[PDB]
């Protein structure tokens, strides 16, 4: 039950993409949604639909010490900004 | 006896009035660094 409500909640038409590379045309690529994924989101556009909200980053440090281990792992980030930003290249 | 008298005690509101500004400031300045220490936690997690 909440396997099949996460289902129901986020596998909805407007969320996800049939891609496809190669040998192909894009008219059969098309055809073949209509076909198979038109049965989807044709009413079934409803309920809370599902804002994400900002994450906050902190600053701050967990450590792990296990001197059973023989090489220490350490990663280190700053807060980047998302997917949009131009200041990723 | 004590020529310096009026000299010392002008020092001396300058001095109290000075330690006023200063002892509240390098206290805030050893807290912010000592943060880091003073609310950490521990935990323990042993295998098995």
């Amino acid at each position: 039950a909440d396997l099949t409500e996460y289902l129901s909640r986020h596998y909805k038409a407007p969320r996800m993409v049939l891609a496809a590379a190669g040998g192909l045309e894009h008219r059969q690529l098309l055809d073949l949604a209509q076909k198979h994924f038109s049965g989807l989101s044709g009413t079934y556009d409803e309920d809370a639909v599902p804002t994400l909200s900002p994450c906050r980053f902190t600053g701050s440090q967990i450590c792990h010490r296990e001197d059973g281990l023989p090489l220490a792992h350490v990663a280190i980030a700053v807060e980047g900004p998302g997917w949009a930003h131009p200041d990723n290249v | 006896a004590e020529p310096e008298h009026d000299h010392r005690k002008r020092m001396g509101l300058k001095m109290l009035l000075m330690m006023g500004l200063l002892l509240p400031l390098v206290y805030a300045m050893k807290r912010h660094k000592w943060s880091v220490l003073k609310s950490r936690k521990l935990a323990y997690r042993p295998p098995k």
